[PDB]
């Protein structure tokens, strides 16, 4: 990364051994769950591209995935190149045209241009787009059940809810509809009598028995 | 592309 | 978070990767008990609302929670609005990181006088976690009684434990709901916890 | 509101 | 904690997720052994009164315990509002400090220890907590007819240091209670040794 | 009274 | 390695001790999967010739892979010192970069100098070719031989597709079989779908097509 | 401990999480084996006074030879009072008392100005010094066997022997000259003796493999 | 170690518990093989003949391994002192006293004369003296604790190439040489010494191992 | 008797 | 050869 | 000899 010496001035430092393990065994553990995502974001702060591609590179397995995140770095960088014409070019955020130096010479510069923080934002968007294609279930089939906990059920939703990456008027409209609608008897005659306009703290301290 | 299929992130090209 | 350097100034710097893996870690060990709270403050100390939503974020699982989380963040912060509406003073979201910048939370925190935007955000966070930890309280204190063969020590750690949780009546209720043998033991003492506990060791 | 639900943390509008 | 910096100045940092969770572990490990003392009092080094209730905060159980050091807290708080008619108790305390205050009256000149104050108090409570949870009296020490005289010292000292009373009491404890209790085997030996014998010179006689 | 029982440590008053 | 320090001068460090765990148990845990490249190449970072070599000796075990990448070094070696011949200072021969003739004052003098001469960065990219070559000896599938499973899922044959050609490795077959082995191999009811979308379709638009 | 920081004044630090824990495991796992000592004395580096008490003090157990080593700085301070008496000037630091140096009638404070005094009055060098003759003491009494007692069984290799007689003769603390020879297995005996006076323990060993 | 500060002056800090303890898992976890020796040296970077001795003293058993590590040590200390007479006397203002081997050993030099001699204007490298005697030490070690003969490693009938390689070059490093192309391929199997004759000599390791995959 | 039997290590008399 | 096969990478020569 | 048998290294005879 770039980080910022005593003097004040960003100077490059190498990646050290623990985000390194840090990111491969987040990976590891917790594939494409969509809290990797912002592990991910911390994980490369103040990256490099080049850090980017070797955090990237350190995956081993999800080839698949690291496939379609490769497609949409294309998919960005084209799209770069496209709106911009010394300056950086597409393959130069991504790394695979720019030197270390380089980077920092655009990252370090003033005004900066920040080519990791660029390069970054491409690979969240394909991670993102990993998470909800690796989405497991969809929201439509959860469902609360006879001796699950409205807790339990709720945590459910809203796990499935996250990985799905839906709009936010069908997300909306998923809590207003699908939630309650999908309890089970015991605790949607609860809610029902607390009326619309319940917060979801009302409806879990209703649903503890 | 910026990326090859099956060639490492920040593989420079040729 | 915000750190200083050689000289008094402030400065920014990356979350660590220590305090990235440890929140993560304690949200799976200790889930919401009650000493979570003092370990997320102690862990986003210096921390920018950027780096206290990355700690959030992070947190794969208690959806509800973390909904039941953005309820109250939603409600301090309209709150905020309502008592707050040199340097452009932060509306309710700019605390929350979702309309200012790290460059924006940085500036409000290295002036000075700081605008302290983490530790307001912070403040709205712990407010929603102890939300949290009230709903996960199993048991509420109105039912913890001592057992006649359990030791008045461990009776106390159960009690304190779930006072803890429910966040002179305390005092009344404690040596009320002792087994009848050490009951009248305390009741006899009419006084320090510590005098109470020698006194049915 | 400053997060919708389903939203994450710090998500700009 | 107010650490000192690379430039002679003591600055405020913030407590480590290391030195935290070696606290939460030790408490963890350890129901108030009376080592748990000074590992805190050596986890809280430099620590500002913000940071000493963190720790304390960061117990899960022992409530017991958090809530009979509360009221020594109250009491030597209460006790110093008495002496002082500025830091009022529940400053040192930091219920009614700012982080700030606290920074402030620690890097004073004269400083004004409120951080080590504060650690005062604590530490006298968990010294209280761990008489409390002292499970043998130094009397019920004996040496068993196949115990090694280590062992025994061992178990005589390890108790001595939970019971604490004054080292007049422990003194006396010590130049009798310890010869006194031997199994008979190694007791005569000690008397042959003679009264001025020290500790290393008894183990080797009964080796 | 500085601390009361089942606040926590360091908690403000009123 | 040689980093910057805090003054802003490129100073000479020891190896941590986490640095030198990290690769010794990457090795262990992962032998030579094609992603222990890119942890060496990272664990490295500002590596001297002598640091190198001890990342290497520290490898106990995988001999055979060792005595290979010795081999490689060699080569490179040889074909360095054929293509390599004031106050002007001594250029490193083959050995030199490798850091069996040379002294770590004399590493470190080609690395710090204006011009520099970064043997650190030149054995690194040997050592990386040698590694290489021994990701594509002990890799268990050639990419002709996969084939997508009659009941297996189109994502996890997609994996082991890309698992493989990954390890493989230059790029002529590769972009091709990406092309044409992908579709081809896949069972007789995914591969009629991705033929029916035609060319340029994703790899996300052919997962979606096949993901039942 | 008083380290060095970067304007080259010595600075009192915090003992580290880290120390602590790491003498805490080493008197778990190796309770008094000899090589705790250097342990101790490493883990110990630069510290003060201060620090060493708190780094006995956090020891659980051992209270048999935690009393042994009171007593044992007992006698090295009442020896340092008896060769080292006791205003001041002002330049100077007043004199350390034995019970100052270790750390029972010395503030901190004073113990940082004997330390990174000019000349240094090295007090926690001094009590270190005296706790590792404690040190030692303790591991020589419970040392469990005698040098005499070591003799190379009849199936046992010759280096488990050898092993096994330096692991002895380090805790006891020459008298092995023709000791190891004289108590070895017949047939490597008069192998070693075939070899002659002045063998090395290479040449010993190889010998009898 | 001696290490080099933020204002680039050479100044002592303590070894780090991190290294005590990853020298003294590395003795436990394994022995004497010979990766153990280049991970000593490298646990060792800037090492003070105090912190080699540290190291060494820290190691709970192999005795007779340590024993034969003094008297290597002695060894090569006599061969110093018989090459490096110091010149007895007082010593000159502003310059180091010259060390005998018991000096660079850390046996009669203090840790400020170490620092002395390797913060030295040019430094007098002891700790790097140090070093090489006790690496020289280890090595003869590694070879005497080496289980298994060159001779002893022969390709199993079922076994694959490339873990006989393995165990070949593996217990190669152990010993020590023109044997080594000539004795690998005359102990593997039947079925794969035909093809290594086959391919004809000059064959790169990784040729060969292709040739018997 | 610079540490009394029974005394922690470093107290004040 | 800069490496012969069994001595260690980095090994000085003669 | 620098070294005797079983005295730990660095330490002064
Ligand atoms: O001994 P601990 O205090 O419980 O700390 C350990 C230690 O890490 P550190 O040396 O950085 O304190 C482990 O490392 P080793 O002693 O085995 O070398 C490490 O394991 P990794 O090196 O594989 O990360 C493990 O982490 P983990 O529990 O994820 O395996 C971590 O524990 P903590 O993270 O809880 O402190
Ligand atoms: O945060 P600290 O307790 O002061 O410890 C730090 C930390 O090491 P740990 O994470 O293992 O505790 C640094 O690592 P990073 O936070 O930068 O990842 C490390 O720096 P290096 O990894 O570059 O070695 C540094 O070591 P050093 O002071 O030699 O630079 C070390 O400090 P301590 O060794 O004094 O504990
Ligand atoms: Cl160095």
């Amino acid at each position: 990364p770039i980080v910022q010496n005593l003097q004040g001035q960003m100077v490059h430092q190498c990646i050290s051994p623990r985000t390194l393990n840090a990111w491969v065994k987040v990976v590891e553990e917790k594939a494409f769950s969509p809290e990797v995502i912002p592990m991910f974001s911390a994980l490369s702060c103040g990256a490099t591209p080049q850090d980017l591609n070797t955090m990237l590179n350190t995956v081993g397995g999800h080839q698949a995935a690291m496939q379609m995140l490769k497609e949409t770095i294309n998919e960005e960088a084209a799209e770069w190149d496209r709106l911009h014409p010394r300056e950086p070019r597409g393959s130069d955020i991504a790394g695979t045209t720019s030197t270390l130096q380089e980077q920092i010479g655009w990252m370090t510069h003033n005004p900066p241009i920040p080519v990791g923080e660029i390069y970054k934002r491409w690979i969240i968007l394909g991670l993102n787009k990993i998470v909800r294609m690796y989405s497991p279930t969809s929201i439509l089939d959860i469902r609360q059940g006879p001796k699950e906990p409205f807790r339990d059920y709720v945590d459910r939703f809203y796990k499935t809810l996250r990985a799905e990456q839906a709009s936010q008027e069908v997300k909306n409209a998923a809590t207003e509809t699908l939630l309650v609608q999908n309890a089970n008897p015991d605790c949607k005659t609860i809610l029902k009598a607390l009326g619309p306009g319940a917060t979801l703290e009302e409806m879990m301290t209703a649903c503890q028995g | 592309p910026v990326l090859f299929p099956g060639q490492p992130f920040g593989q420079p090209p040729l």
